[PDB]
């Protein structure tokens, strides 16, 4: 078995090691994998500090007894990822996975909501429904909420919202969508999106108008 | 060498699935081919490998008398077979290219296929229903609205639009179905005079749809 630290962070330009223990590792070499959101694992390095082509010099490994290390020097925005441990076990049969390492790369500026709210579309409505859509993206921190107004009231049914997403530039995604009928949509004034994002909110109005 | 994966699945539970990786260049020589397993929001999982070239395979412990690991070396395909499907088998199922040991014993696994969604569920598949979402700057977008299960993919103008262009991480909707949306952002001016078309798959409905987005 392979066991890593769950999470580690480095600042902007700086050094970070990610480690890597287990006794498999004592017959055999630890590779490592970068895996971002939605994306397939990328080998970055094998053997004795080898990389695959492609792969920045940035990234070099070592080991040592039943342990291994990956040492990434420069840290850049981009190289935030999962990074995965793997070796054949001691039998020399299997391959063996670590858990991963969540790497996170700070210095990140603060970055407010980019909010966008659709009304239901015309083709929606002929078919006798109505969805609004309020998308949200490129946040930073992860942390948002959402929430909704029929006019200037509150409304909580037919809501339905994701938590935040991280986006492929580290900064996050998320989505709400309030389903009314079409007479609902029709009867006000305006319906809102109202996100709330670290001590801040933006509101997107749209009216059937 | 470059690795080409089957196309995402739903099969319900007790029964099996076959997904296949596909060498590039018709041919997996010397080297092992090797699927591991990822659930969502979870870590990678080994599931087996074969050396095509021979057709020998070795599998995990964790899935041994329900898992087939085959080759057509002709063909340059392998296909992994896993079945009594359960809902934990739902995941990514990459393949992954491992050389020769003997000849590289400090190798690793490389590359990777881009992954094999397979959902185990016994709830009835449902394909979406697609809405433009219309529009410096302006958003325009594609609403896919209640389907099951996933993934669902978007492009926009048959691929030729990239730049600009998110779609967003479904919603788990209380219902069990999901939606997403995708919007791409295009400079105003452009809007009397640009087709914008999303182009829609939902591979287990055999969904395959192209919306125009105007302006109302």
């Amino acid at each position: 078995e392979l066991t890593q630290d769950p999470a580690v962070s480095v600042a902007l330009g700086q050094t970070v090691r990610v480690t890597c223990q287990g006794d498999s590792l004592r017959s055999y070499y630890a590779s490592w994998y970068q895996q971002k959101p939605g994306q397939a694992p990328v080998l970055v390095i094998y053997g004795k500090n080898n990389r695959p082509s492609g792969i920045p010099d940035r990234f070099s490994g070592s080991s040592s007894g039943n342990t291994a290390s990956l040492t990434i020097t420069g840290a850049q925005a981009e190289d935030e990822a999962d990074y995965y441990c793997s070796s054949r076990d001691s039998s020399g049969n299997h391959w063996v996975f670590g858990g991963g390492t969540e790497l996170t790369v700070l210095g990140q500026p603060k970055a407010a909501p980019s909010v966008t709210l659709f009304p239901p579309s015309s083709e929606e409505l002929q078919a006798n429904k109505a969805t609004l859509v309020c998308l949200i993206s490129d946040f930073y921190p992860g942390a948002v909420t959402v929430a909704w107004k029929a006019d200037s009231s509150p409304v909580k049914a037919g809501v339905e919202t994701t938590t935040p997403s991280k986006q492929s530039n580290n900064k996050y995604a998320a989505s709400s969508y309030l389903s009314l009928t079409p007479e609902q949509w029709k009867s006000h004034r305006s319906y809102s999106c109202q996100v709330t994002h670290e001590g801040s909110t933006v509101e997107k109005t749209v009216a059937p108008t | 060498v470059q690795l080409q994966q089957s196309g995402a699945e739903v099969k319900k539970p007790g029964s099996s699935v076959r997904v296949s990786c596909k060498a590039s260049g018709g041919t997996f020589n010397n080297n092992a081919i090797n699927w591991v397993r990822q659930a969502p929001g979870q870590g990678l999982e080994w599931m087996g490998g074969i050396i095509p070239m021979f057709g020998t395979a070795k599998y995990s412990q964790n899935f041994q008398g329900r898992v087939a690991i085959t080759a057509d070396e002709s063909t340059g395909t392998a296909s992994m077979e896993l079945s009594s499907l359960r809902s934990e088998d739902t995941a990514v199922y990459y393949c992954a290219r491992s050389r020769d040991l003997l000849l590289f014993p400090h190798h690793a696994l490389s590359p990777w296929g881009r992954g094999t969604m397979v959902t185990v569920s016994s709830a009835s598949t449902k394909g979406p229903s697609v809405f433009p979402l219309a529009p410096g700057t302006a958003a325009l977008g594609c609403l896919v609205k209640d389907y099951f299960p996933e993934p669902v993919t978007v492009s926009w103008n048959s691929g030729a639009l990239t730049s600009g262009v998110h779609t967003f991480p479904a919603v788990l909707q209380s219902s069990g179905l999901y939606s997403l949306s995708s919007v791409v952002t295009v400079p105003s001016s452009s809007l009397g005079t640009q087709t914008y078309i999303c182009n829609v798959n939902h591979k287990p409905s055999n969904t395959k749809v192209d919306k125009k987005v105007e302006p109302k």
